[PDB]
């Protein structure tokens, strides 16, 4: 004598795939006036970030397949690509160039690293003339520009700014966001300490490789993740106990020169330097780091040998968006060395400096069809970072072998949000139970 | 918001009743999978009003009604699935069949109006 | 669905929860798909209205404070819910349907003033 | 009296509706563009039964609303497409006449030209083979230009896109349904008395063609002639066979393409040197089963015009080759056949060989504020398609001692996405309503 | 429609199924504008309901809750605007009222 | 405390409200929406409700709406980059009246064509005010090189249609009936109406033309009538005719300017050159401005003398009558009609106009349109029903004040006919104590 009976409010879930919307605080928009950040992810959110305790629950998580790294990724590209669509395309330059050497108070580590290029710019033409790096400049002394002959190079509007601030990823009513409390917790597999918000702590959308700067930090121990720790095809996310500074600098003092090449339509050259001419670089202290990456082999012994020798290598070959720290800081675009950091074997005066090139002519996110000019920035540039978390991979044929060789490494992109997503899971709630069983009418 | 896991409980079904306070708590190039969010949460609430609707339970959050229990669909009598089992675990133990359950009670309603109208 | 379209009133009043349950749900595709859901939402919604402002809300059928007007029609029962279908029905009083709707509102109107 | 206003919700009634109807198909082509919603395994059928309802193909929505939308899909692939507006040079052009039958002496030109470079500083000499159909004269003396030089930019379709139609399943949302006519033989409007209820149609291939209807459905059992006001010469006749006629088309020739850059990301792909001797494209039709077929179109075609007569085809009336010729789209090439050789005959009440024209520059909605750059395609065509339906067409007129002359119409594109969806209807479903009862009280 | 808004506040509440079945019975790029209008027109259509449904008046235009005597020389647009800053605390009153009521199920 | 649903009731708001139409032209393929063959307006008895014309938002969004549709129009048009070329000019003298010396001249250039490796040599006729001379006689356009100037798209018409603007649901629109509303403060006799009134999108600057007229003397409209900073917008009770010809019989070549693109030149003209005009009845102006002069000293003491003079300065957008007849630009001198003094105690005017081919359109700077020319006659007459004025810095150390013609911001001719609307947002939920 059993029956059915409705219930409305029951508190089940499952795994789910949706659109989540972005949001920032209610500073972020009034401070950062025309950052694209907070101009578009424009709702209001964390009056308070409350969470909601799970008494008893084990929920399953899986960093490598969550959902909203792949539509984080997806929005910052798309963002990217929209604020590009009203600047000014710099085709007018696509002509040969002819350089020469800037010898003028030059470092010895610079010589032949800029040149000054002047060309005739569009009945009528104009000898212009602007420096250049020589990471944008190719020979053909007549040189052309990179991303020349096969795609526009855009520049970058200056109104913009894409300094990262905060973003949180929010439910969609009718969903919700667990998190996985447990401390040490690799990415993968049951939690049991869980907890529902309605949305993420707010992830700085910061675009790097190799080092992971300005992320969260582990609360008691450096964790190590991967999807599969004995492959070699597979990246290591190293998340560290503490940060490390980094001072980076881009010492000449330059100027910039206004060139207008239609109605409107102005191109931003580098004009000169004022000044010693010096090379760019990034500093971190050397005890530090020798402490944070100690650390990480202690915590990285647990999967290979506590008999096993860990040794650090640089990069393989390939280009400088992989083989080096690409960075921007001051919204100038950096590539560092690092060869510095990751060069020592393990066995069971005070800082470090990195030389570092910079580059305007920027293709990013690994395409080749679209190509970005960013505009010169005047004066001196100084930022502070910190290192958050590594990107390290391994080098296979460690069978005939007692030694393991890390190395930085990875440009996915995915993996700078996975590095902060792990946590989070999103689940449909659904609300309807039918049959429980008890009663007749 | 999701407070329990303590077993089929079911006396604190209230708080679940904030996602039907969805709405009150309320250049376009992306902003259409933002537009199509907010027709889908205005699409789920609707099914589910209409749902409650069709079978007769509209405006409560506890219905008792017509339709028997079969022990084709479980058979694990009562206090395995009131004192012992949680609402993850049901909704598992009955996930199959839920379009059998939902059909009859659509029956059921029809049958009480045409025997009042 | 619409199978008991061709039955008779009387026999096509045992379908309507069948068709209840269609009547919401069952780049130029993209916008086109999203438009055809908000003008599912938007037509839905109007009957629910119209059925709530009536005072039969959640009910598939309702009876009313309203007698027949002998002027709508001049059928008997036995030739009204049998021997002919809705489709007929529908014609025969069409150009009455909005003034039994707007004598619904009213007498609605009237016993929901008259309970305070 | 004693009789009672009651309410009735999900009533099934319906009325005539003009809706979006939204495309679903089975498992880069532009007849898929993000049509990510299956069919169902089994678009059941709802049978009604004894119900008749009146359909009519003529002013029917859903064959302009497929007009539309194949039109807007076209223009959304083309847009992200490389411009071929620098292009707009004079040609230097010369006959080519290397391995050259009689029948092509003067089809095909050989064109160098100055063409932009990744550079704005640079130029390059090219060169490239043209169809006469494409280039004209300036004033006299090699100097040319393409047709479109003086009329619009001409965009060049994007490569990877194939354009192989798809059926395509229109779907009715929500409250509407679309109901479909399962009558034999229903002749274009009027009651129809065997009807059901799908909630999508079909599949329609949007083939494009003119004169000759390819890949559609057939007619069951018999020839069924359909055709607004068919005792006119104002509206067109629909004849829908009911057996397929095969016919065999081809450009024999080893064509090659010349991959151009023309910019900074930015590739015209000419026509090449072509590999082996030079050949005319053609169609064949069999006589074996267009005379049987073309006497089964006459002996139902001679209801309307008196059982008593002579029926006699004729070739098409002067025009562009949009309307004059047959259009196929066979592997993306644009074929334009000569259908003077089946058209002609004469009906007393008692190997088909078409040559074939090929054009580049293409204006298919009868537009001119377009043109798509057809690119050429490395290798020999042949392809075999299905004749379901012609587009007929007859002469004015009228003491002419009843004589009727038939001849190859269309071009209106409207007009052969009306070959399917004639069967179907949308309506609106309107489910609620009242009825007297002994219901006394609320 | 809104013709009994001059006149006084007991006389207006006969006019309210006419001003409820108005407020929800009523080339394409920049039309996107419009399709935003449409579907933020259906959620406030649906934020009444909702409150109406946490409040306990689902289904009713006078609604008998459980929380001087002028409504003829006052009418709507001026009395409602009087209590402008007690209506929110009243809103809430009125959640908390259902609240307590709903123990009794 | 009861709850209640469908009480009459709103709030002011800012919403958007779409275009509707009556059944090739710019809103005409924008306000797609029908209207109602029998518009319906209900009123409201013993409703008083509070306007302010100056802070109308249904006025920021028309003058929105325009200009975005009129930028919108021009952008699938050809770009006269390819023509700023020195040009070579010769003054026309051919059969020319001694008020057209100098206005027009016949440059030859080197100019694009069908294909890009081909060039051709054109003449055309200029107005003076399109062309500066750069120191035989070369010129350039004006802002040749610094400007982005755009041909406007001969297929498509510019000409005013009465356009209505509707409530979206959810929101209403009030009237203000009152025949002697001053455009702020308490309105009697308020009506609620689903759409406006036909609007034509009618612009000019001195001269408010087409449009309604008041009922009940000359309304004087101003947000602070002390204030010379404020325009003073004047509503007529009878219109003024005005009759304005483009006299010269002109024709036109259509040349190409590229491979699917045609520029339009002007060409010989066909008849004798004359100066442009138009003709105001001399009497019915007086007659005008006596009225306006009556309500003025409303204002302004019964003992104080009116005074009417011509623009203080400016450029040709805010010191002539500009206008557009046909898709003609027009800019007329009217101090042929501002020259007067009022003392408390068969004819006409004829105002000669100018013809300018490149406009700096609302104001724009770098952003101009080009207007192809019309072959043949032109004429049009239209209806003055308002004026704009404004008043000298004279202080209080007068017994005469003096008016001058204002205009310059479109947002106040919109003004003129967006001053009995308010939109406001219908909030039908709300609460009363009852007795249960
Ligand atoms: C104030 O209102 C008045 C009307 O009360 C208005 O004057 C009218 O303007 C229109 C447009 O300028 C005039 O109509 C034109 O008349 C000529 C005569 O030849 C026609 O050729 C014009 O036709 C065009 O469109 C055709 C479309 O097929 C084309 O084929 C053709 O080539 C032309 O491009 C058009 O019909 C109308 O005659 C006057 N009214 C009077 C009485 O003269 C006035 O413009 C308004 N005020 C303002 C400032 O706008
Ligand atoms: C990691 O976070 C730090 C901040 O916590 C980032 O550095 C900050 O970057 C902003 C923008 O580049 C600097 O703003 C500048 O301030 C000077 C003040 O005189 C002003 O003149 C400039 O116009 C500009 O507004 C800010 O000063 C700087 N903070 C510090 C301590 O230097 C850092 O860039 C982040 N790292 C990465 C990789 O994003
Ligand atoms: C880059 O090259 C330009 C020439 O192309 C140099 O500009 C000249 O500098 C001298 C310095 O005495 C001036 O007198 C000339 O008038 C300048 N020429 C022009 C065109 O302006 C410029 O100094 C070089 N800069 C660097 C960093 O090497
Ligand atoms: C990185 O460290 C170097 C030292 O190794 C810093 O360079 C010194 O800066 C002081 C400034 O007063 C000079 O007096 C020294 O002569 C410099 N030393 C050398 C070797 O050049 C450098 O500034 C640091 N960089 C950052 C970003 O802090
Ligand atoms: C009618 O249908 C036939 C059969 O699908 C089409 O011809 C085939 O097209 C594919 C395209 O990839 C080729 O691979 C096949 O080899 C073709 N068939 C033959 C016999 O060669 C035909 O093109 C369709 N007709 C039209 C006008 O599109
Ligand atoms: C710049 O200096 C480097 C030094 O190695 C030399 O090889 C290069 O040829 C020089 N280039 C120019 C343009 O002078
Ligand atoms: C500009 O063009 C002239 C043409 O004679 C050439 O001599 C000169 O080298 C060019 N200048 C540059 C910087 O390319
Ligand atoms: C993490 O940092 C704390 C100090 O904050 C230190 O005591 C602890 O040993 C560190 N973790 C590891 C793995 O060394
Ligand atoms: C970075 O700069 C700060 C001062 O701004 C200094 O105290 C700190 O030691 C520097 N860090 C490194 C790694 O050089
Ligand atoms: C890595 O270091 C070695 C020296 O140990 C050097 O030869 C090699 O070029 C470096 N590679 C990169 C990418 O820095
Ligand atoms: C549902 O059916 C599948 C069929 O393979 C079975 O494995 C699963 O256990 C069933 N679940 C329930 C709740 O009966
Ligand atoms: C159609 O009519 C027959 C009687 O002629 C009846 O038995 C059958 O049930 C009807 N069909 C429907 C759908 O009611
Ligand atoms: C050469 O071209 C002309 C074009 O009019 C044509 O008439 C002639 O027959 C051609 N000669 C050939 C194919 O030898
Ligand atoms: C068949 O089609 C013709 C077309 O003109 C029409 O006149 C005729 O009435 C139709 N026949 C029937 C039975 O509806
Ligand atoms: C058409 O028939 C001829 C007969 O000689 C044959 O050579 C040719 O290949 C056939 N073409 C097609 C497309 O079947
Ligand atoms: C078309 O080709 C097929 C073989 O693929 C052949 O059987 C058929 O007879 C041909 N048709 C014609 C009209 O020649
Ligand atoms: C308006 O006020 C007058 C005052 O005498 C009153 O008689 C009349 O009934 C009022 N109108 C309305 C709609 O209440
Ligand atoms: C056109 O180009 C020729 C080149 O010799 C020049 O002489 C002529 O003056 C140019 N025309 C104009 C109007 O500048
Ligand atoms: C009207 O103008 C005077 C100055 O002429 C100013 O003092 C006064 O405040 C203004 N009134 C309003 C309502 O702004
Ligand atoms: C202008 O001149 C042409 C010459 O062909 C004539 O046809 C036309 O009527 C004239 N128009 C006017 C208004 O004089």
């Amino acid at each position: 004598n059993l029956w059915v009976t409705v219930y409305y409010g029951v508190p089940v879930w499952k795994d789910a795939e949706t659109t989540l919307f972005c949001a920032s605080d209610a500073k972020a928009y009034e401070t950062k006036k025309h950052n694209v950040w907070a101009t578009h992810c424009c709702v209001p959110t964390d009056p308070n970030p409350q969470e909601i305790h799970l008494e008893n629950v084990t929920e399953e998580f899986n960093m490598w397949k969550n959902n909203m790294v792949e539509q984080m990724h997806t929005d910052i590209i798309s963002l990217w690509d929209q604020s590009l669509k009203p600047c000014v395309k710099l085709t007018p330059l696509c002509v040969t160039l002819q350089c020469t050497n800037v010898t003028n108070n030059i470092t010895d580590d610079m010589r032949g690293e800029l040149k000054n290029c002047s060309f005739n710019m569009t009945d009528k033409k104009q000898k212009v003339y602007s420096l250049f790096y020589r990471l944008d400049v190719v020979q053909i002394k007549e040189y052309r520009l990179i991303n020349c002959n096969t795609s526009a190079i855009t520049q970058a509007c200056p109104k913009v700014s894409f300094e990262p601030i905060p973003i949180h990823y929010c439910a969609p009513a009718g969903f919700a966001i667990l998190k996985c409390k447990d401390k040490k917790f690799n990415g993968t597999g049951p939690c049991t300490n869980v907890s529902t918000v309605q949305c993420t702590h707010g992830i700085k959308p910061v675009v790097s490789t190799q080092l992971l700067l300005n992320g969260s930090l582990a609360e008691e121990e450096v964790i190590i993740r991967s999807e599969n720790i004995t492959n070699n095809a597979k990246n290591i996310l190293v998340q560290l106990n503490e940060s490390v500074q980094i001072n980076c600098t881009r010492p000449n003092n330059n100027t910039r020169k206004s060139i207008r090449i239609g109605p409107g339509q102005w191109f931003y050259a580098t004009g000169d330097i004022i000044g010693d001419i010096r090379q760019a670089h990034c500093n971190v202290s050397k005890a530090t780091w020798n402490e944070t990456l100690g650390k990480v082999v202690k915590q990285l012994r647990k999967h290979f040998g506590n008999n096993t020798i860990i040794r650090f290598a640089n990069s393989s070959g390939g280009d400088l968006e992989v083989t080096t720290h690409s960075f921007n800081c001051g919204g100038e675009f950096f590539y560092c060395n690092t060869s510095g950091l990751f060069n020592s074997t393990w066995i069971s005066n005070d800082s470090i400096t990195l030389p570092c090139r910079i580059k305007q002519i920027i293709n990013m996110w690994q395409r080749i069809g679209q190509a970005m000019y960013a505009p010169p920035i005047q004066g001196v540039i100084r930022c502070v970072s910190n290192i958050t978390g590594l990107i390290l991979t391994r080098d296979g044929g460690s069978t005939n072998s007692t030694t393991e060789t890390f190395r930085p490494g990875g440009g996915d992109m995915r993996d700078n949000w996975r590095s902060e997503l792990y946590k989070y899971k999103v689940v449909k709630i659904e609300p309807l139970g039918v049959a429980p069983t008890r009663c007749k009418r | 918001f999701l407070g329990a896991a303590g077993s089929t409980m079911g006396a604190a079904s209230m708080t679940l009743t904030v996602q039907a306070r969805n709405l009150l708590s309320g250049l376009t190039v992306w902003g259409i999978k933002q537009l199509q969010a907010r027709v889908l949460a205005v699409e789920r609430y609707l099914r589910d009003q209409q749902l409650l609707g069709i079978w007769g339970c509209s405006g409560k959050l506890i219905c008792c009604t017509n339709v028997p229990w079969n022990s084709t669909w479980s058979n694990r009598n009562l206090s395995e699935i009131w004192d012992n089992m949680t609402w993850l675990q049901w909704d598992k133990e009955i996930s199959n069949y839920t379009q059998i359950i939902y059909g009859l009670l659509e029956e059921s309603q029809n049958q009480q109006e045409k025997n009042e109208q």
